[PDB]
C-alpha cells in the first residue's frame, strides 16, 4: 500500500536517469576502438546484404557447417561463415541468414519469429499475492511446488524432498486458476511467456506439434522463465473433433506436449504452471503425479474459507464494515470464488443502478441474490427428486 | 574599409572530416551526464538545496561564426 506507492517515486526518477545512461554506454562514446570489438561490428556489416531471410536452425554439424531452413525457397546446407561458433548454435533456435549467402550470423536475441512475439508478455503482471482476491492456503500451494525450489533450495535439500517440473491447476472452474499463475510470475521477476491452447490447434498440416516443443526452447534461453500454457486441454482432451481436421491434430499437438513434460524422467528445466478449468469430464492423456508432483484442486468456497476471499476485497470496497463481516458470510450460501468476487463487483454497478455512488449494507444484500439466482436456475435447487 | 577585407583561412574540407568523431565522443558524455544530474528536491521549502557537495549538473556553450547581411557592395 504505502511500500507500493513509495517504489513509483523512485522509479519516476529511474527512467529518466536510465534513458540518458544508456546512451554513453551502448555506444557513441563506447565506440569501438577494442581489436575483438570493432571486428565484429565491421565485419557483419559487410558480409550483410539487405533483403535478409530469418531461418530457424535445423541441425548443426561438427566440421563447421550446419543444416537451416529459410522461410524464403528451399533448406540451405549453410557453412558458418564468421562469427559465432559452434557451441554457441543449437538447434530450434531462430537464426539470420543473408540472402547472398544463407549463413549463421548469430543469435544473441534469444530467437525472433512472429511465434515468439506472441510468447514473450515477458514483462511481468503488478498481481502479486494477497493483491488477488485467492484463498491463503491454495497460492501458498502454487509457491510451494513452483516458486519455492529455486528460491532456497535449503528447505528442500535439508529435507531430501524433490523438486518438480510444473504443477497442474485444474477447477471446479471460476477458481482464478489464471490469476494465480500471474501472482507467482511477478514474485520470481523471471520472463513470463504465455500462450492459449487454440493457437496451437490449427487447419494446417504438422504446424501444431512445433509450437508445442519451441514453448519450451524459448523458456530455455530466457531462463529462469515460468511458461504459462492457458488451458491445456485445449491442445489436449477436449474437442476439436474428428470431422474437421482435428482427427489428425488433437493427437499430434496433445501427444507432443505430454512427452516432453514426462520425458524420460522428469527433467526440471524449467517450470511451468499449467491451468485448466477442469479435468473432471475429460479423457485420460494428460500429465499424472510425480513429473509434476503437487497437482492442486481447488474446492468449492465454504463459509470458513469464504472469510479469506472476503476481507482482501471488503478493502477497495466500504460500507460492508459497518456490518460485520461473518454475519454476511454466513448469510450467502456456497458459490466458488468467481461468484463471490462477481458479487462484490456488482455491488459497486448496482448502487449507481439505484441512484446511489457506491456499495452500501442494501446494495451488497442485493447482489448476493442476482449471481444465486442465476446459478439455482441453471442447476438444481433445493429438496429432493 | 572593414566591408572588404582578407576573409580567414579556410574551414577547409580536411579538418571537416577530422572534427565530427572529436566532437563526438565529448558530445555523447556531456549531454548524458550534465541532464541526468539533479541536486533538487522540488516539492522542498527550499529551491534545491542549500549546497551540500559540489554539483556536476552542469550547462552548455554555444560559440556562433561572425557574417553580415546580405549586400554585394
Amino acid at each position: 500500500t504505502q511500500c507500493r506507492l513509495k517504489l513509483l517515486k523512485l522509479e519516476r526518477i529511474k527512467d529518466y536517469l536510465l534513458m540518458e545512461e544508456e546512451f554513453i554506454r551502448n555506444q557513441e562514446q563506447m565506440k569501438p576502438l577494442e581489436e575483438k570489438q570493432e571486428e565484429e561490428r565491421s565485419k557483419v556489416d559487410d558480409l550483410r546484404g539487405t533483403p535478409m531471410s530469418v531461418g530457424t536452425l535445423e541441425e548443426i554439424i561438427d566440421d563447421n557447417h550446419a543444416i537451416v531452413s529459410t522461410s524464403v525457397g528451399s533448406e540451405h546446407y549453410v557453412s558458418i561463415l564468421s562469427f559465432v561458433d559452434k557451441d554457441l548454435l543449437e538447434p530450434g533456435c531462430s537464426v539470420l541468414l543473408n540472402h547472398k549467402v544463407h549463413a549463421v550470423i548469430g543469435v544473441l536475441m534469444d530467437d525472433t519469429d512472429p511465434l515468439v512475439t506472441v510468447m514473450k508478455v515477458e514483462k511481468a503482471p503488478q498481481e502479486t499475492y494477497a493483491d488477488i482476491g485467492g484463498l491463503d492456503n491454495q497460492i501458498q500451494e502454487i509457491k510451494e511446488s513452483v516458486e519455492l525450489p529455486l528460491t532456497h533450495p535449503e528447505y528442500y535439500e535439508e529435507m531430501g524432498i524433490k523438486p518438480p517440473k510444473g504443477v497442474i491447476l485444474y477447477g471446479p472452474p471460476g477458481t482464478g486458476k489464471t490469476l494465480l499463475a500471474k501472482a507467482v510470475a511477478n514474485q520470481t521477476s523471471a520472463t513470463f511467456l504465455r500462450v492459449v491452447g487454440s493457437e496451437l490447434i490449427q487447419k494446417y498440416l504438422g504446424d501444431g506439434p512445433k509450437l508445442v516443443r519451441e514453448l519450451f526452447r524459448v523458456a530455455e534461453e530466457h531462463a529462469p522463465s515460468i511458461v504459462f500454457i492457458d488451458e491445456i486441454d485445449a491442445i489436449g482432451t477436449k474437442r476439436y473433433d474428428s470431422n474437421s481436421g482435428g482427427e489428425r491434430e488433437i493427437q499430434r499437438t496433445m501427444l507432443e506436449l505430454l512427452n516432453q513434460l514426462d520425458g524420460f524422467d522428469s527433467r526440471g528445466d524449467v517450470k511451468v504452471i499449467m491451468a485448466t478449468n477442469r479435468i473432471e469430464t475429460l479423457d485420460p492423456a494428460l500429465i499424472r503425479p510425480g513429473r509434476i508432483d503437487r497437482k492442486i484442486e481447488f474446492p468449492l468456497p465454504d463459509e470458513k474459507t469464504k472469510k479469506r476471499i472476503f476481507q482482501i476485497h471488503t478493502s477497495r470496497m466500504t460500507l460492508a464494515d459497518d456490518v460485520t463481516l461473518d454475519d454476511l458470510i454466513m448469510a450467502k450460501d456456497d458459490l466458488s470464488g468467481a461468484d463471490i468476487k462477481a458479487i462484490c463487483t456488482e455491488a459497486g454497478l448496482m448502487a449507481l443502478r439505484e441512484r446511489r455512488m457506491k456499495v452500501t449494507n442494501e446494495d451488497f444484500k442485493k447482489s448476493k441474490e442476482n449471481v444465486l439466482y442465476k446459478k439455482q436456475e441453471g442447476t438444481p435447487e433445493g429438496l429432493y427428486l | 574599409p572593414s566591408t572588404f577585407a582578407y576573409p580567414a583561412p579556410l574551414e577547409v574540407p580536411k579538418e571537416k572530416e577530422k572534427e565530427k568523431v572529436s566532437t563526438a565522443v565529448l558530445s555523447i558524455t556531456a549531454k548524458a551526464k550534465k541532464k541526468e544530474k539533479e541536486k533538487e528536491k522540488k516539492e522542498e521549502e527550499k529551491m534545491e538545496v542549500d549546497e551540500a557537495e559540489k554539483k556536476e549538473e552542469k550547462e552548455k556553450k554555444k560559440e556562433p561564426e561572425p557574417n553580415f547581411q546580405l549586400l554585394d557592395n
